[PDB]
């Protein structure tokens, strides 16, 4: 079984960094010191 | 009461536009992550099913 | 000539048991879940507890540890779209 619901709700599969649009990843990397975002997504294991 | 940030305008506009793509979203989970239940015990009971 | 008594106690805590094949902690999503939906079926369960007598009625309080998450999307100005989900219980 490969029930896709877990992928949809970010229960398994990819971490937050991958599936997000590249521009968002770049922006988050840019200004992490004074405006945090790295904990608004699941990135499970 | 509410607090804001002194973000530069066009930067904020670009961020907001990049934040409305259906591939972008929001995930959240409770740190407890469980379901609660409780059951009764009459006085001087010792076995529970 | 006397006799001895041993006791132990520990407050502020909970009794926890993990659903692992070896009880170890090696991942948010346990293997046994994937295996028992690879043992895809419907099961009914029972539990039995033995305790010590108490003066007055009390409560056995239990927690089934499960996933529960929720999503949020705003397409346009001033609109919120949200969808919740917990795994075993809805």
């Amino acid at each position: 079984s490969m029930m896709p619901q877990w992928s949809y709700m970010h229960i398994s599969g990819q971490d937050a960094s991958e599936y997000l649009s590249p521009g968002l990843v770049q922006f988050a990397r840019a200004t992490e010191t004074y405006f945090s975002l790295n904990n608004k997504f699941r990135n499970p294991t | 009461y509410a607090t804001f940030f002194p973000m530069a305008h066009n930067t904020a506009s670009t961020l907001e536009a990049m934040l409305r793509n259906d591939t972008n979203d929001q995930s959240f989970n409770d740190y407890l992550s469980a379901a609660n239940m409780l059951y009764p015990i009459p006085a001087n009971a010792t076995n529970v099913p | 000539d006397s006799i001895t008594q041993k006791k132990f106690l520990c407050d502020r805590t909970l009794w926890r048991i993990p659903f692992s094949s070896n009880f170890m902690s090696m991942g948010a999503l346990t293997d046994l879940g994937q295996n028992l939906l690879y043992a895809n079926s419907a099961h009914a369960l029972d539990m039995t507890f033995e305790v010590d007598p108490m003066d007055e009625p009390t409560l056995l309080y239990v927690l089934f540890e499960v996933f529960d998450v929720v999503r949020v999307h705003q397409p346009h100005r001033g609109v919120i779209e949200t969808v919740y989900l917990r795994t075993p219980f809805s």
